[PDB]
RNA sequence: UCUAAGCGCGCACCCCGCCUCGCGCCCCGCCCGGCCGCGCGCCCCAGCCCCGUGCCCCGUCGCCGAGCGGCCCCCGCCCGGG
RNA sequence: CUUCGAUGUCGGCUCUUCCUACCGUCCGCGCGCACCGGCGCGGAAGCGUCGGAUUGUUCACCCGUUCAAGGGAUCGUGAGCU
RNA sequence: CGGAACGGCGUCGGCCGGUCCCGACA
């Protein structure tokens, strides 16, 4: 007689279908799709309250009723407000330099530690790479998807590795100067 | 004819190799969907544990590995027979293991084993890969092929349904005939079947 | 206990067994891919070695002491006869592989072709393709089977045989080979550009060209039977070993009590 | 978990144990895994069953809490859900098992043998029809 | 798992002319395992060993298993560490079938055999003292659980059918 | 560098703990190791 | 034959009666269709059964004597011993008498 | 909070390709025959869409034809030169 | 314990394979990590671990170089040698 | 999976000491 029940209000902006574990969420900015099937979960819609609901939950699938709900919850701020990472790029000496090579589907940095090496990341499908006019050297990562735009600040993060050296000394790179919630 | 498609690999063996020793002819059809429990990390860890087994004088001389995911299940099955002995010889023989569902297997009827089927034998949360990939891994170059065919064999198949459904519907129109004192002795005389 | 001193082994046991090459002559194996989208060509071709000659050339590798200089280098010429295309076959890449979807031959297949199906020219019935001669001879016949091919090939090759009239040897009975076309728009462009090379000589100019790198596939010179020394590049023993030195010391461990497929042994050399 | 849950009156088949065969009502829950069942209008006495043998009709019988055998026995004969889950295919299929169990050695040839016949009939009727 | 009260006292003698009769309940399989059981708390308790004492009665009590009820059981086992004490609520029809299931629960997790486990009290406990979360989640008077397992029915049924048409849905 | 950006780039490279017996970068507030599984953390040393 | 008409329900021979150490050639394990049960057994019962020897194309009589297992498998005696090239052939349990 | 679900990257290692061999098999040629079998939905299982069956007779009366799916058959040397 | 109507005794030379308890190169992480260069750790056995002086010597010590881990296989290897 | 002292916020089951609506400075 068990269940780990989390319930989400829908935002009424929000116009959101869930068939087996397979939720699509309808935004003014645009449209999102999730699949839990891997998860064991009794997402019910009931209007604006949808209740992920895990019966019988023994171990971990006590942590699956909160894990589903914040993500749905994500996919709502996705759809109607957008995600917007920003990534600070952090020279020392030779200052980066950051290109959008496609539509706001590419960025390339040179010059990163006078390297030879050019990197051009590819921006994950739904995300675009654009350059701020007000920070100076800052990225903007605008997206729909939470973690389509998160994983490809991490590109770039990781894209730009100074090889051996001192970290703790050595601190050049894009750092991700902010989580997001503000732009598609 | 078995489909093997989610179906746990020693679990349809063991049915399987039973059968073939009680002289029943068994045809093994997608054996790439056959699945083994237990990570894919791990499971492909133990093929390559057994693929490094091989004889130190002659590899030509050792135990062979076969990528092929029908000629693991072949392999499975040879284990749990006495392969030996001409019994197991024989009952080998009427083994007939395929990937994907041939030509020659298309049109015969397929049954099958609910008790070695994966849904029914492994808790959901138990991590479970198809020996599909285990074989892609290992070093198997038909997955591409197979899934190619498979593919286009499940369109032809869908215009086969329709046709079926509309000769079911004119076979139901005919089902009235002697048909019906037949029904009536295998039920109304209390026989029920 | 351990080897003492670290030394590499002698030999590439990936070239195991060294026996006498059983194919009759060198074969293609893997033809190179087919880049769909790119021009129709064809990629392969036989030659026979005529021999080596050296040639004075101008280096232009930037970052190299002969930038700008005169090297005298080692050149081998093939005596390459034009090929004549005799048969275009067509195979799919079926769950089993590469598997032919027939081979449709041409209604007139020269001489030194048909000398190749017979073991001796002159005491034959000399009876092969008769019937499809018949068959065939109007292009009826040979139309259905290209677009059997069109249908149901994958990979489109071409049969071509070389000419002996044309070069030196004493044959006389011609080498037939698939030459893979590639490069095709198309499955139906590749079987078009294939039967009008057709009854047709293809030459080495319209198949390589200058600058280009090929791979050169063929039977080695032989040797017979050669000792280990000079089959496995072994190191003769001291000139005091009685029962000679020109031998492997010791080909094994007691344990394995077997010797290795890994352990030098004396046989075919070439 | 969308329906047929394991609640009070719930009509039940058994599925294995003595009782195999038969309906009856969960009278209380004891455990996640097991029940206190009882069907005193199909003959199963009350018991407490493994719900692992319990399989969950689609239909609930109305009861009081605490049903006893004879308050119980009223519930269950009032309501008309015993009727309908065997007018249902269920119900109709448990009906005709129950005829193929009561059936000799000599009962199985005359039922092989019109098996037979269908088989053969069948036939005929589908190659008239095509 | 009979639940049989058993009754003894020390061997009558000129010292004692009657030595005091004690009263103990026993779980059991038999009535043989019920009497062992009983001089075995007997010769620690009261210093009575079998030889110097008798078996008054050993009655056999009948539970009714009309309705479940909660029940708690205090018992104290020896691990292979040392020995413990543990409260246990189960809800069962009878006070001998909670004992039972005491029993699997305690060889299941603890890994301790009937032997090793005494069992110092067993009550019924009343529906408002529930310490055990599992006693009182059943409590409640609606208690709506999708089965437990569904997928033993199909399992079961596919061992006569080894071969069947379709995969069944559960 | 700018002072700010020199704060940014010290929260990915200088502020982790590592345990000692498994020298894996771990959370500034983590009890256990996530692959040590070990309480032995410390506070990785500054520039 | 004298089996040409009976209806027969079908069996296999799966084995004589063994351990891994013995075998019993005189009793021969039959495993019988639509038996999955001891109990469904005793139906089987006392029934004449026929295996068609392979050399000769005729019928071994025996009859179905005890249950062998709780999975419905049963023992049958034959009139001669079987030859053991007969495992895995069919054997017909009559639903006629003789 | 890098992990529990989920996800990205990732080793001179591993597996594969390229290569060396290769049982068999495929296509064609010559020749153009014999033999054998009769049996197709798919997906999913925390929607499982109504389930919890069917088959239960490979001779046991079934064998036509057709359509598919297979199997078999068959291809010389001596001699001279390399 | 087994081998005495017999299992050729060390080191070298030759040649093969294997192990990791990895010295260098590969991948990360740490440092009392500015760089250079060290050092510690986890994965990693693909490749390299040589040329000589003295000594029967394994060992040892020394010179030199692209600076040079440790072992196992009847103390691998005598119808192979010396 | 022969295995030790020691570790583990892996998952369960207890034992004991406490604080929760004097919300476990507002």
């Amino acid at each position: 007689p068990l269940c780990s029940s989390m319930t989400i209000k829908v935002p009424t902006d929000v116009e959101c279908t869930i068939n087996k574990r397979v939720v699509t969420v309808k935004g003014k900015k645009g449209t999102l799709v999730r699949d839990f099937s891997h998860a064991p979960l009794d997402i019910t819609h009931a209007n604006d309250t949808i209740s992920v609901a895990v019966w019988f939950p023994r171990g971990k699938r006590n942590a699956l009723p909160r894990t589903i709900c914040s993500h749905i919850e994500n996919m709502f701020k996705g759809v109607t407000y957008g995600f917007e990472y920003k990534m600070r790029l952090a020279y020392a000496h030779f200052p980066i330099a950051a290109t959008v090579v496609d539509n706001n589907k590419a960025i390339e940095i040179r010059n990163f530690m006078h390297q030879i090496k050019t990197r051009r990341i590819e921006c994950l499908p739904g995300v675009t790479i654009a350059m701020s006019t007000n920070v100076k050297d800052e990225l903007i990562l605008r997206g729909i998807s939470i973690e389509d735009v998160s994983h490809t600040a991490a590109r770039i993060h990781e894209s730009l590795k100074v090889p051996n050296k001192d970290l703790r000394k050595f601190l050049d790179g894009c750092y991700v100067s902010s989580r997001g919630l503000q732009e598609q | 004819v078995i489909d093997c498609k989610g179906h746990i690999l020693g679990r349809l063996s063991a049915i399987v190799a039973k059968e073939l020793l009680h002289g029943h002819e068994v045809a093994l059809v997608r054996c790439e969907k056959a699945i083994i429990s237990g990570a894919f990390r791990d499971v492909k860890a133990h093929y390559l544990k057994k693929m490094h087994k091989r004889t130190n004088f002659n590899h030509l001389r050792g135990p062979f590995h076969f990528r092929a995911p029908a000629e693991i299940v072949r392999r499975t099955i040879r284990g749990m027979i006495p392969y030996k002995t001409v019994r197991g010889s024989d009952a080998m023989s009427r083994l007939r293991v395929y990937d994907g569902i041939p030509p020659c297997c298309a049109r015969y009827k397929r049954v099958v084993c609910p008790s070695a089927m994966a849904y029914l034998c492994l808790r959901p949360e138990r991590r479970r890969c198809e020996v599909g990939r285990v074989a892609h891994e290992i070093g198997w170059q038909h997955a591409a092929d197979v899934e190619r065919y498979e593919k286009r064999r499940l369109e032809e198949c869908d215009k086969w349904y329709q046709d079926k459904i509309q000769i079911d519907k004119k076979i139901a129109e005919a089902a009235e005939k002697d048909a019906e004192l037949q029904r009536i002795n295998a039920e109304l005389a209390k026989y029920g079947y | 206990s351990h080897r003492k001193f670290s030394c590499c082994r002698k030999g590439n046991l990936g070239y195991l067994p060294r026996k006498r090459c059983t194919r009759g002559r060198g074969r293609c194996k893997t033809f190179p891919p087919d880049v769909q989208g790119a021009p129709i060509h064809l990629t392969a071709f036989l030659g026979y070695k005529a021999g080596c000659t050296h040639v004075m050339r101008f280096i232009d590798h930037r970052g190299s002491n002969l930038h700008n200089r005169q090297a005298i280098d080692q050149a081998t010429i093939i005596d390459a006869p034009p090929m004549i295309c005799t048969a275009i076959i067509g195979y799919a890449k079926t769950p089993k592989g590469l598997r032919a979807v027939t081979t449709v031959w041409a209604a007139h297949i020269a001489e030194p072709a048909m000398r190749r199906f017979y073991r001796n020219y002159f005491h034959a019935e000399k009876t092969a393709f008769s019937t499809y001669m018949k068959k065939a001879a109007d292009g009826t016949y040979i139309k259905e089977q290209l677009g059997r091919l069109k249908q149901h090939a994958d990979v489109i090759r071409i049969v071509a045989h070389t000419q002996p009239a044309l070069t030196p040897l004493k044959q006389k009975k011609a080498d037939i080979m698939e030459i893979q076309v590639n490069g095709g728009a198309n499955v139906a462009e590749k079987v078009d550009y294939a039967y009008a090379l057709m009854e047709k000589p293809i030459s080495i100019k319209d198949v390589f060209s200058v600058g280009a790198q090929i791979d050169t596939i063929s039977i080695t010179r032989g040797r017979g039977f050669e000792g280990v020394v000079t089959r496995w590049g072994v190191t003769r023993l001291p000139r005091k070993t009685r029962r000679g030195n020109r031998k492997v010391a010791c080909i094994g461990a007691w344990h394995p009590a077997n010797v290795q497929y890994t352990v030098a042994r004396a046989g075919q050399m070439g | 978990s969308y329906h047929r849950f394991v609640e009070a009156g719930r009509l039940v088949y058994l599925g294995d144990g003595p009782d195999k065969g038969k309906l009856a009502v969960i009278v209380d829950i004891l455990s996640t895994a097991a029940v206190l069942i009882d069907g005193p209008t199909t003959g199963v006495k009350r018991q407490v069953v493994s719900l692992r043998w319990a399989m969950l009709t689609d239909q609930v019988i109305n009861i009081s809490e605490k049903p006893t055998t004879e308050q119980l026995k009223k519930e269950i004969e009032a309501s008309p859900a015993i009727d309908t889950f065997m007018n249902s295919v269920w119900g109709k299929k448990i009906q005709q098992q129950r005829l193929r169990a009561k059936a000799t050695f000599e009962d199985m040839g005359k039922i092989a043998k019109l098996r037979r016949e269908r088989k053969m009939a069948m036939k005929r009727i589908a190659m008239s029809i095509k | 798992m009979q639940k049989y009260i058993v009754y003894g006292r020390r061997l009558p003698s000129e010292k004692f002319p009657e030595p005091e009769v004690f009263r103990m309940t026993i779980y059991a399989p038999n009535e043989i395992v019920a009497k062992s059981r009983f001089w075995y708390h007997l010769k620690s308790l009261k210093k009575i060993k079998r030889t110097h004492g008798e078996i008054l009665d050993c009655q056999h009590i009948e539970e009714n298993g009309d309705f479940v009820k909660n029940f708690g059981v205090l018992l104290r086992y020896r691990s292979r560490v040392g020995q413990h004490n543990m409260y246990r609520e189960v809800r069962e029809t009878t006070s001998a079938r909670a004992m039972d299931k005491v029993y699997s629960e305690m060889a299941g997790q603890c890994r301790a055999r009937y032997h090793d486990i005494q069992i110092i009290n067993v009550k019924e406990v009343a529906d408002e003292d529930v310490r055990r979360e599992k006693v009182a989640m059943f409590t409640q008077k609606g208690v709506r659980f999708p089965h437990p397992c569904p997928y033993v029915h199909v399992k079961r049924a596919a061992r006569t059918a080894r071969f069947q048409d379709r995969a069944p849905h559960v | 560098m700018e002072p700010t950006l020199i704060n940014l780039a010290r929260e990915y490279n200088q502020n982790m703990m590592i345990c000692r017996h498994c020298y894996a970068r771990n959370p500034l507030r983590a009890t256990n190791c996530r692959r040590c599984r070990g309480t032995n953390l410390r506070k990785k040393k500054l520039s | 034959e004298e089996i040409k008409g009976k209806t027969f329900l079908p069996a296999i021979f799966v084995g004589y009666q063994r351990s891994r150490a013995k075998q019993r050639e005189n009793v021969a394990l039959v495993k019988v269709s639509g038996i999955y049960t001891r109990a469904e057994t005793d139906k089987v019962l006392g029934r004449l059964i026929a295996i068609i020897h392979s050399k000769s194309g005729k019928p071994i009589f025996g009859k179905i004597c005890r249950p062998h297992g709780n999975s419905g498998m049963v023992r049958a005696r034959f009139y001669t011993n079987l030859p053991g090239q007969l495992m895995g052939h069919k054997v017909r349990v009559f639903y006629d008498n003789i």
